[PDB]
């Protein structure tokens, strides 16, 4: 169960970084670590409540990005 | 274009995915994006930490705000300042049904996140 | 279904990750072809169409011998 | 700590295809536990051709049966074996008693059936 939303939101994690990169984010050279940075604690994250509030940090730089995504995804 | 395409998948997928995990938090910076209230720097986690944030419209801003206290994230934050679409202060008390169509929108907000254990400490 | 089409979905973009991050960008001709494969995988219609593609496109990472350990196979 | 990060994401690679649970892609994973592998992609379409690495004498019992190399939920035919050496081998010659004799691993060349 718990288990199970563990590896879904790691899995969800490499998707947004790819999301962002293939919006042109790494030319934002100081953006792009923290969002790679982001990811990787995610990824290294012990329960699921550290990679949760990760993730909060990490799609906020995609929800910032305005004219980037759809509202009609969101 | 395929590669629009494929960008339009996995940026649909990702929202199927964060929908899965359904998190109060995630949820709620969505459906805030999705009303146009989005965060203007990093969602920060530690205490006192600043948080900006834009408000679209008067039935945003009463959505989320309430005092000097803004809800976000599954979290509080005390607003420190709030300015208009030119930068100029603007006054909470001035955010009224009656005088929002004189303001200058979107509003910004800036916030630090609440702490609620020994504030005296 | 619908979260089975995301799910394989969602995979396929870690799978070209941990090909990426083996490298196989520098073969260009392997790597257009695992480009290929994750985007009918992204842009299929139903599970077994994904399911197809994800074969060939995990093929090419369980072909790395001493890429990745048994441990996780 | 790259080497944390790519061993946690490989890690989450496996469990979400282990999620699946589509037989094919488990069939691939578990040859692949066993170190039968294959040497070019997975072709999906009949008659097109597949080569695989056939480590052992128990793998190779456990994959093919007279003529057929059965594999990511599909029937193959196998049109031609080999050994380390690169020398033709015979099925005839893959048997208990005679495999110790044979240079492993050998490499296996089949064609998709419909």
């Amino acid at each position: 169960s718990n288990a199970s939303k563990m590896s879904d939101v790691k899995c969800t994690s490499v998707v947004l970084l790819s999301v962002l990169q293939q919006l042109r984010v790494e030319s934002s050279s100081k953006l792009w670590a923290q969002c790679v940075q982001l990811h990787n604690d995610i990824l290294l994250a012990k329960d699921t409540t550290e990679a949760f509030e990760k993730m909060v940090s990490l799609l906020s730089v995609l929800l910032s990005m305005q004219g980037a995504v759809d509202i009609n995804k969101l | 274009d395929k590669r629009a395409k494929v960008t339009s998948a996995m940026q649909t997928m990702l929202f199927t995915m964060l929908r899965k995990l359904d998190n109060d938090a995630l949820n709620n910076i969505i459906n805030n994006a999705r009303d146009g209230c989005v965060p203007l720097n990093i969602i920060p986690l530690t205490t006192a930490a600043k948080l900006m944030v834009v408000i679209p419209d008067y039935n945003t801003y009463k959505n989320t705000c309430d005092g000097t206290t803004f809800t976000y994230a599954s979290a509080l934050w005390e607003i420190q300042q709030v300015v208009d679409a030119d930068s100029k202060i603007v006054q909470l008390s001035e955010i009224s049904m009656d005088n929002s169509p004189n303001l200058a929108w979107p509003l910004i907000v800036t916030a630090l996140r609440a702490n609620s254990a020994v504030k005296l400490q």
